[PDB]
């Protein structure tokens, strides 16, 4: 495609966003996934199977869901939501999951493992490795195993063994360098099955092709069901596998708007936020030359946010490219922004959404008072909010 | 011509041994005190001081050097610190190189962490999550600020990476780990007469001669972290220990 | 209309199965909402409205998934599973909901009431309520509060009232005699979503129009998957909603065995089961002529299963029907069975079933060995086990 | 031809009063107990005793009642303590109907527990949760045994099933439930000359007085049990001052 990086990984060539920045003793692992996924992406087997696993497995297509119920809330827009929540396993981490774990069955490795921080990404990876046969091993930082609980018991149910990593955050950066740890020394049977749209390339590239299905019926839906593209898309950007899915294929409708909303924790003034684009500077991390937070010496900053899922101090660096363009605009929603849709998602259109996804559908409210009535606005709703009921029901005063 | 690191090598190559490659990291338990145990390491008969950068999130690092770097960084160690380490290595007679993370350097600015490691009396830069695949800046860099440029190999590396590699450094190559260090440092030779560097979690005198009959210089880290742990009196003695195991080979 | 009861909700003759054994004080109220929904069910602006919200906000339809790595359980028989697992709200109980959602704002209620054993229901009616600005008190059994409390949150965070039972066994036989309760009382305003296939007339013959749905997909899915009619068509058998749901359509297949399977708990033979058919006799309970499971003197037998869905003593006058004129067969599964059988679903094909389900899952596996390899048998997976992870972790040896 | 009841009600109206109809649940607080509970309501003055058989699911009674019927349950109540206790009323002197929810005469027999029930000297049924519509069987058990059948009206009930509710029903008509009490009486009374019965929450003399202008028949449930649980003797008094309440003077 014209988005695509060149064969080292780089978007948007001397800026350089993507790339490789790895140890020599990942290389070997690393360009043969990379050729694994030239070779299968174009095998009509290959295609077919996760097909088949879309369809009769995770339930695919996810359906678009105008929301009237929350238009007097959001200046008279009409808000689209798009269902990812409905998935089997509650998010879009499914449809990566499914496409990545295909992969390492046909590469012959034995063993998959994977960082997780939501624990959505833990129980997708689970999930098809118990599909597949596969040894799964997720890495979770332990103050997510404390507050994600709900899923680190679905994770141990589906055959999966968990981790708890106590380094640094304690949250998804710590578990992303454990994982790295591990793949350097099991690199000859071990499959990464990487969660979001960051790492080194392929990562980036390849989560946003198995995230693209999103984007892709999003677009053939809002035509369908209200005559037009929209006038903006929207959604939560943690390292930006669900934005990226979503966005990608309205890339080239130029009057399709583009917004990518990110945690904000307390505030973006009070040093614990995670808002990557709005507070951080270009850097090297994990992998990947994307933005971070960083400090003067270029050590990572920790992020902080109610949301375990956006707690991530990096984002990919299609979204760094997307937002040099000027394509992508990416703006911060704080705990109590979130918390506020999260509660009247729930009045409003009986959805219980991912403390992620409030994020997004806080921004479309904000969006929809903007661009006034009659504005059409799609909504990523890339997951529900089971593991996350316990703390919103906390936070509401209900127990 | 002949990068920096060169004439090191060939002295240990005259005297019929080879190099002892010491790593210590800046900051730990603080800065005076890092810079105390670097000096006594020139003093104690290291050839080459990689002073290490302390980083956040130190992928490669083992469980002694991590613990280190972290206290390091809550005691508040900063980039510069591991300049000024550098220059009292070298006022004191010793030759540094540095040992870093690659963001603190595009932080820093390439070129101007180049310069300022010059001016320091740096010699080079160890880049361990840094490929040549990435590395046009540095290479451009190491070429006008006269830095050796030692790129990591692995036992994992495809003979195309190896070669490319190799070719790619100077002053040294860091063969970093069976039998598979001394089949990693038989796959640059083959390709290249560059002095190899091999890692191998060394702490004794044993080990080090070992390493010292197919290696051109044997690194040693955690074990010198552990020892000024315990003191700076034991650094001293573990260091001498070691300076004896790399003219036995 | 062939398998319909007559008008005063009888089916098998006039002094058959089913009926209305309620009080006069009910009957103004009953009569409305019979009225109410004959009108209904034949206005095609209805149906368009409850397929609507059936495609758009619930995702139907579900998908029917062949669960190959089940086939060396279950005699090497091929077992579909029709994924109501993957509706919103997690289960088929969504299904009826919203037709009846549909219909209380059609009859001019502002306020909805419902009855929850395994809170399914009781998510289900809030989220309708939420969605269609309808207020909302749900009555759940003690005992059901405690096992089930992921749903007690849910319900709350969706804006409704949770009334805990502590009446009787304070599990769903006691939180129906509640909800009947409240509805005498407040019938000028006041729904009665009922959430399973029996009560008076109408509620068993809505609740299976409503269900229906899963039996026209499925026949359609399994002659496209299977590329025939299958051996074999089974539920697990509550109520009765989700298994009247999914075998409706089979009825005229004369090759088509259905069987429904029943709640044994610790075992037919111990006192502490809800196996309903197999140990229980006719009778009058909730409001219809059925059986139950009742002493000498006409005394209720409190049920137990590990199961709050399945613990009922109870069953809808449709299966007493069905199992009097041999189209059905009725057979226990113990709690360790079910067990087992969700054990093997988590394991093997990555799913986590409710218990309710894993009831019919292990039934399923049974019947394969009895009929052999080859034999084509639907199994409907009538909801999810994000609930009972607590529960089956615990039984599992996981925390 | 003529009810059962009908002379009773024949007899208050000539001494312008209506009749007190007493409930108790058969077993509260035990069998015996209960019994001469049963017979100190004859002695007191109440025309009808209506003898409640406990019930496991008992949708339509208050909490008095529920709380008594649950102990009567714990402590091992059968159905045929019930017909006992029809025996010892008619024994006394008295005039018993049984109330009970309708399964449990569905699993003793609905034949044979009407000819039982007449047998043991009981004059009719009333039955809270069977409607006309479901009573074929009982019509005709009803008009075998000479037994009345007390069916239920609401305030709710539309014309249409108030009028075949007061047909289906011989002895009285229960006016289940504020001026809804009288407003139900004076519409029974339009269709039909059957006798009403009216239930309230009936706690004192002054309530049973007022009921008593409309009404044929008051019935009182819950405070009998409330004065029995206190004792026999506030039992006593309380049947007492209903029965100078429901006679007007
Ligand atoms: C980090 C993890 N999840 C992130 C997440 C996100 C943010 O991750 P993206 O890669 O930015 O989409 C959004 N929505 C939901 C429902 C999520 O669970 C995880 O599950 O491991
Ligand atoms: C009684 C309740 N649930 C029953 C249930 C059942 C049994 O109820 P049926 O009405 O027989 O389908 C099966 N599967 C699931 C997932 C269920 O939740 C309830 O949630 O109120
Ligand atoms: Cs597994
Ligand atoms: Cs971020
Ligand atoms: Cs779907
Ligand atoms: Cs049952
Ligand atoms: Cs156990």
């Amino acid at each position: 495609t014209s988005h695509d990086p060149d064969s080292g990984g780089h978007f948007g060539g001397p800026s350089g966003w993507g790339g490789r920045y790895v140890p020599e003793a990942l290389m070997a692992v690393i360009e043969e996934v990379t050729a694994a996924y030239q070779k299968e992406r174009v095998s009509q087997d290959f295609l077919d199977d996760l097909d088949r696993l879309q369809a009769n497995y995770a339930g695919r297509p996810s359906p678009l869901y105008e929301a009237t119920r929350l238009s007097q809330h959001a200046g008279s827009a009409r808000i689209f939501l798009k269902r990812e929540d409905l998935n089997h396993t509650g998010s879009h981490k499914i449809n990566n999951v499914l496409g990545q774990a295909l992969l390492a069955r046909r590469m012959g490795k034995t063993r998959v493992i994977a960082e997780t921080g939501a624990g959505q990404h833990g129980v997708a990876t689970a999930t098809a490795c118990a599909l597949l046969g596969l040894d799964c091993v997720i890495y979770m930082g332990g103050i997510d195993t404390a507050r994600q609980a709900l899923n680190v018991a679905r994770m141990r149910l589906l055959g999966a063994e968990v981790v708890a990593v106590q380094t640094g955050s304690k949250t998804l950066k710590d578990a992303i360098n454990e994982a790295f740890r591990d793949w350097v020394a099991n690199a000859d049977n071990t499959y990464y099955c990487f969660g979001t749209a960051a790492g080194p390339h392929p990562f980036p590239t390849m989560v946003r092709d198995f995230q693209r299905i999103i984007g892709m019926e999003a677009r053939v839906q809002i035509q369908g069901q209200a005559g037009r593209l929209p006038d903006a898309v929207v959604a939560c950007v943690g390292g930006g596998s669900n934005a990226i899915g979503i966005f990608h294929a309205f890339l080239d409708d130029p009057g399709v708007r583009l917004v990518g909303f990110e945690a904000a924790g307390d505030g973006v003034e009070t040093g614990r936020h995670a808002a990557t684009f709005t507070a951080g500077s270009p850097g090297a991390f994990h992998g990947s030359f994307s933005y971070l937070l960083q400090d003067e010496d270029g050590q990572t900053i920790e992020s902080h946010s109610i949301s375990a899922g956006l707690d991530y101090p990096g984002v990919g660096p299609e979204h760094a490219w997307l937002k040099e363009a000027g394509r992508v605009d990416y703006r911060p929603i704080t705990d109590s922004e979130a918390m506020d849709a999260f509660g009247l998602l729930c009045r409003m259109e009986g959805i219980i959404p991912a403390i992620e996804s409030a994020h997004a559908v806080a921004g479309a409210l904000k969006l929809g008072v903007e661009l006034g009535r009659g504005a059409v606005i799609v909504v990523n709703l890339s997951g529900r909010g089971d593991k996350d009921v316990e703390t919103a029901a906390k936070w509401f005063g209900l127990l | 011509e002949a990068s920096r690191l060169g004439p090191v090598f060939d002295s240990c190559r005259a005297n019929n041994r080879a190099a002892l490659i010491g790593y210590l990291p800046t900051g730990y338990p603080d800065v005076p005190a890092s810079v105390a145990a670097m000096t006594a390491l020139v003093e104690s008969g290291c050839d080459i001081i990689e002073v290490g950068v302390p980083y956040s999130d130190p992928g490669m690092d083992g469980p002694t050097i991590a613990r280190a770097t972290e206290a390091a960084l809550r005691g508040g160690v900063r980039v510069r610190d591991t300049l000024a380490a550098v220059e009292a290595i070298s006022i004191a007679g010793g030759r540094a190189v540095v040992m870093t993370y690659w963001n603190p350097v595009l932080r820093y600015g390439v070129d101007a962490f180049a310069r300022d490691l010059a001016a320091a009396g740096g010699l080079g830069l160890i880049t361990p999550d840094l490929i040549p695949d990435e590395a046009q800046q540095w290479l451009a860099a190491s070429e006008e600020h006269r830095l050796d440029r030692i790129f990591l190999v692995a036992p994992s590396s495809t003979p195309e990476r190896l070669a490319a590699t190799v070719e790619a450094s100077r002053g040294f190559v860091y063969a970093a780990s069976s039998q598979a260090a001394p089949e990693l440092v038989g796959r640059v030779k083959a390709v290249s007469d560059i002095p190899v560097g091999v890692g191998l979690g060394v702490r004794s005198r044993a080990q080090a001669a070992q390493i010292a009959q197919y290696a051109d210089g044997v690194i040693v880290g955690s074990a010198l972290v552990t020892a000024l742990t315990e003191g700076l009196p034991r650094l001293r003695a573990l260091t001498g220990e070691l300076a004896a195991g790399v003219r036995l080979g």
